[PDB]
């Protein structure tokens, strides 16, 4: 309720936030290191599994869902190359973030036994 | 040697945006010679067959008008440009065989016409460029 | 049919009008691009895969939300932020300018205005802030506005006979207004029972100005007759994802036009409406196609590939 839907200010708030490159870069960094959890890089997925629970929102999806809508179409308005790939790099340390942070043995053993 | 200037652009010629009639062409218009009346029968039968489509005949009618005002004056310039075209090169021709002849018959020494002969080569230079 | 890829996102592609008794088919048109930090309002000849010529562009604050032609050299553009624009294209040095603007057509803080459509010297607008403009070509002010005039987002709007108009919504209603009117509720709405779907494009048909076209959320054409009930006459499966827009034929609109979000562009083929066969246009492969222009054989469609696809030859 940034003062509308609390489901369409929210996708407003993330293309205000889109345009240009610092402050995106900005959030993505914000976002990445809150995807950290406190006692550093296994459970206790790092965030509150209540994240989003009051409104009808699939958690923490939406963030990613936007990050990667940007980083496929909004590098084309990018003219310096140097914020192009800074913004990438951003991106893909977003990515390995968010991917080393899933169990795999854990999840196998799960499934198995 | 002063005649020959491109900065008139005799070639180049500005083009009106010609919303209307720009699909009548010179064809039968056309020795260069573009008939005026071939072009003005075909846009007076043009202007009678879109007055009796009865679609906003009087209001569009000056550009129709206007249009055929311009163009008049457009084959005027085409006309002259060529003639001045023509002019031109029987000129250029003349002059190349005059200086032909001049250097072909000439008995006279070499070393004093040297300076003739690099001036004229600074003159063609950008003729040829 | 060809597609040319131009490095943005289009939301609105139209026609220029032709010259009044021109022989020649239509060659040159407008877009409008969406979801980039500097979005452009565009304008292209094609040339005789095509060849294309970018005429002129202009920056474009806000999303081009929609976009429409109200004579030869004035657009008319719709913004997220809420602003109606009309630039006014210079033929002689190919430059756009801002002829004039309402930048504040739409609000609540910045509201967007969702639908434009023309009828010179008219512009009638709608927005998120469920407000109905008429503005009038110089003129600073609003003629009028209905303030509060609907409750749901209005998506888009249509004439039916000026000032009459019809407009629908994110809950599929259809509502008739008029500029004349006292107070700020429609003299008919007309729906269809059981889901309130989203309706999110309007047309009405060119000759018979009692009948519309509506696209729904739900990909579906429906087509509706003012004088026969609040029902549509006609409900029509369609897109497997929204439909964002519809065009009948301006010529002949036994044939009509839709695109989606699912990325595919009809042709539609009654040759009436009232009370068919269907070609599907672009390739399998197409991301959403925003939107479609038709005039005589001419057809325009932009994406969110980034690509605009055209052919001057639909009937040949």
């Amino acid at each position: 309720n940034p003062f509308p839907g609390p489901q369409e200010c929210m996708e407003m708030m993330f293309r205000e936030f889109g345009t240009g490159f610092e402050q995106s870069n900005a959030f993505i960094q914000l976002l990445t290191t809150l995807l950290v959890p406190p006692e550093g890089l296994n459970d206790s997925v790092p965030f509150p599994e209540w994240l989003g629970s009051s409104i009808r929102t699939l958690g923490i999806e939406p963030y990613v869902d936007f990050v990667f809508d940007v980083f496929a179409n909004r590098t084309k308005d990018i003219s310096d190359p140097s914020q192009l790939r800074i913004l990438r790099l951003s991106c893909l340390d977003f990515v390995m973030v968010c991917l080393v942070t899933f169990n795999e043995d854990l999840i196998v053993l799960g499934h198995e036994s | 040697f002063d005649f020959i200037n491109t900065d008139y652009k005799w070639e180049e010629i500005p083009s009106p945006h010609f919303t209307y009639l720009k699909d009548l062409d010179l064809g039968p218009c056309i020795g260069v010679h573009y008939d005026i009346r071939k072009a003005q029968e075909i846009l007076a039968l043009k202007r009678k067959e879109y007055e009796h489509s009865q679609l906003a005949t009087p209001e569009f009618l000056e550009t129709v008008e206007l249009e055929e005002k311009v163009l008049i004056e457009w084959l005027t310039v085409r006309n002259r440009a060529n003639l001045l075209l023509t002019a031109r090169l029987n000129l250029l021709q003349a002059w190349a065989n005059l200086l032909l002849v001049m250097i072909e018959s000439n008995d006279f020494k070499s070393t004093p016409k040297m300076a003739f002969l690099l001036q004229a080569l600074q003159a063609i230079l950008p003729t040829l460029e | 049919i060809y597609a040319k890829f131009v490095s943005q996102k289009i939301s609105k592609t139209r026609w220029r009008p032709l010259p009044p008794g021109s022989l020649q088919t239509a060659e040159t048109f407008a877009t409008g691009s969406w979801d980039n930090e500097e979005n452009y309002i565009s304008l292209w000849s094609i040339g005789d895969e095509g060849d294309h010529q970018l005429l002129c562009d202009i920056r474009h604050h806000g999303d081009v939300m929609d976009l429409q032609f109200f004579d030869q050299e004035r657009i008319v553009a719709a913004s997220s932020t809420g602003c109606v624009t009309v630039f006014l294209h210079h033929p002689n040095n190919q430059t756009l300018s801002v002829n004039q603007q309402w930048t504040t057509a739409h609000y609540h803080s910045s509201a967007p205005c969702t639908g434009v459509v023309c009828n010179n010297p008219e512009i009638v607008t709608v927005g998120e802030d469920g407000r109905i403009n008429l503005f009038r070509a110089d003129h600073k002010e609003a003629v009028r506005t209905i303030d509060n005039a609907d409750s749901s987002t209005l998506h888009a709007v249509t004439f039916l006979r000026t000032p009459e108009i019809l407009t629908v919504n994110s809950i599929g209603q259809l509502k008739i207004w008029d500029f004349r009117q006292q107070g700020n509720e429609p003299s008919q709405i007309l729906s269809l029972t059981g889901d309130r779907v989203p309706l999110h494009c309007v047309d009405r048909h060119p000759n018979q100005q009692h009948v519309v076209a509506t696209g729904g959320q739900d990909g579906m054409l429906s087509i509706w007759d003012v004088r026969q009930g609040t029902m549509p006459v006609s409900l029509l499966k369609a897109h497997e994802a929204e439909m964002w827009e519809v065009h009948f034929h301006p010529s002949n609109p036994e044939h009509l036009f839709t695109c989606s979000e699912d990325g595919s562009l009809w042709h539609w083929d009654a040759s009436s409406w009232l009370s068919i066969e269907i070609t599907s246009l672009l390739p399998s492969r197409s991301l959403s196609v925003n939107t479609l222009d038709v005039l005589g054989p001419c057809l325009v469609c932009g994406t969110d590939a980034e690509a605009i696809y055209v052919t001057r030859h639909l009937f040949s």
